[PDB]
DNA sequence: TTCTTATAAATAGTT
DNA sequence: AAACTATTTATAAGA
DNA sequence: TCTTATAAATAGTT
DNA sequence: AAACTATTTATAAGA
DNA sequence: TTCTTATAAATAGTT
DNA sequence: AACTATTTATAAGA
């Protein structure tokens, strides 16, 4: 009965939580279903298979609020630097807007 | 107590805060010595009239809610509606 | 009761399983007896010792649950240990 | 084309899934040949008849769906009802 | 056109915006015909080279995303850099 | 120097002032020399510890932040830890 | 050095790479150094010739352009001709 | 099937 | 945006 | 499982 | 804001 | 703040 | 890279 906006937002989040979990846990003999495949992709850093693009997609969502400053989360700490990165890109553009609307008048 | 009330909205605001805070408790308490008692984990969530959330849990919150989320067989599930006509037929 | 029976675990598994299943009935009209009085949305998760599911929500489960990972400000978040503390003061 | 067609469902199956492979392909070039030319980001997601995805990014679908969904201003947003009567504007 | 162009960055703002007009229409058009010649649900996401937001979809847009979300099975997915070489390999 | 000092936090609030200055100074120095004789841009940021700013670039400060904030790939990415260690191998 | 040379690039590439990647060690170590001694915080950004990033901050790199960028008061800036200016008075 | 062609549709260049 | 064209591109059919 | 004596929660009010 | 207590409700032990 | 300079630190050219 | 002879930087005191 809910909006398909709400029960995207809902599916996102639980794919989250799967992710969080998998990336912590320790228990070779875990009996959470998703647990083992999500271990074996986040074992994917091998580098290089199963594309690692899905799962930045999930750390990215992921990383819009990941607050500590050591996440497990693959590439978690990596994305809110980028984040970071990002904003700090906004602001330069701003300045540097400015100065030449100031210098063109 | 002093009446028996009936199970409807209350709808003098004092009243419906006061009594809110008191089941609240009460319900809190009967999770809690279940969970000890039976051995097991519960996970209560309550939001109020004024969306103010409050929460309960006997374990960790995060685990009890992704082992709900992954659990793959039929079980209860009741909602209001189910609950009335549960006692409606005693 | 027929006694008083103290907060600990029970080890016969025939009387735990009959007293959850007591309590859990207890517990889920409690929620919708405070749900309905109070106007209130509620959730309710529990494993029982051998991790088999009962669930119950005023209002649909998913919905309680996408406002609850919502929730980004302060809220009571209670404990069994909290609890205890609450039940000793008094 | 050897002849020009009318823009109303394609009937015959066999004629329907061959149209599809055929302007999909030139759907996604159109796409590409946009992202390029004017330095943008693109998603374009597909559901054919019998329900299968086909889709394309610019360099990442979840990317812009992210963006798309933290995007909170008014913008161009057209159906095929918009698009009918600005082709009969014309 | 009265002359071919190469798919190379548009590097002149004012023409590249004159071609982003032009070409986000006739991509949107031929979206329209795919999704009605076809019966088929089409969602298109396009940010400018200054980060504005256009889109049309043959549906509702959130229903179509919610649907690509919860597809679990192999599917077709293309790239900038892929329909280079697909093209390139002529 | 009359004698070795070891790189911690000099406690001597005028010393600390007298050394921040002339150090300043030399490591502007060097960075100068380094852009001169190996073609590179350099952009030096230095916040005293009363948040007073000092900068130095070899051209356009914002070109050269503008590019760091566009860069996309691996580097070298030193931290006072970092340094720390590699010294002590050395 | 073995020998006194002039600050003009070095056109030789061998020897300007090798120069190169001693001198940027050499800056990071006194930028280190100026930081622990006087309690400061410092960014330093490097361009190499073929536009090849390499990056120190004393913490944070993104959070001293970040401060940087709310600076709003005049304060030292200077730039190959400042230096250069600043070495012949002496 | 894949692979032509004749044509309809799109678009570059320019107002 | 909306006119023109002149060319190029996409694509319905024919091969 | 359905009862029953007995414990616990609580509505109205202080 | 907690306290009292006359009632109503829950439930333990036992059929 | 400079200056002086004894001494430490960096580094050009060599292996 | 690794090593030095030499140049450059700078700590302490005036
Ligand atoms: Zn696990
Ligand atoms: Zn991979
Ligand atoms: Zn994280």
């Amino acid at each position: 009965h809910m909006s398909p906006g709400d029960s995207r937002r809902l599916s996102i989040q639980r794919c989250i939580q799967s992710l969080v979990h998998a990336c912590q846990c320790r228990n070779a003999n875990c009996s959470l279903p998703s647990c083992q495949k999500m271990k074996r992709v986040v074992q994917h850093t091998k580098g290089c298979c199963p594309i690692c693009k899905q799962l930045i997609a999930l750390c990215c969502y992921h990383a819009k609020h990941c607050q500590e400053n050591k996440c497990p989360v693959p590439f978690c700490l990596n994305i809110k630097q980028k984040l970071r990165q990002q904003q700090l890109q906004h602001r330069l553009q701003q300045a540097q807007m400015l100065r030449r609307r100031m210098a063109s008048m | 107590g002093r009446k028996k009330i009936q199970i409807t909205r209350i709808m003098d605001e004092r009243n419906r805060q006061v009594t809110f805070t008191k089941r609240k408790f009460g319900l809190m308490k009967k999770a809690y010595e279940l969970s000890v008692l039976c051995d097991c984990e519960i996970a209560l969530i309550i939001f109020n009239s004024s969306n103010k959330l409050f929460q309960y849990a006997s374990t960790d919150m995060d685990k009890v809610l992704l082992k709900y989320t992954e659990y793959n067989e039929p079980h209860e599930s009741r909602t209001n509606s189910d609950i009335v006509e549960a006692l409606n037929k005693k």
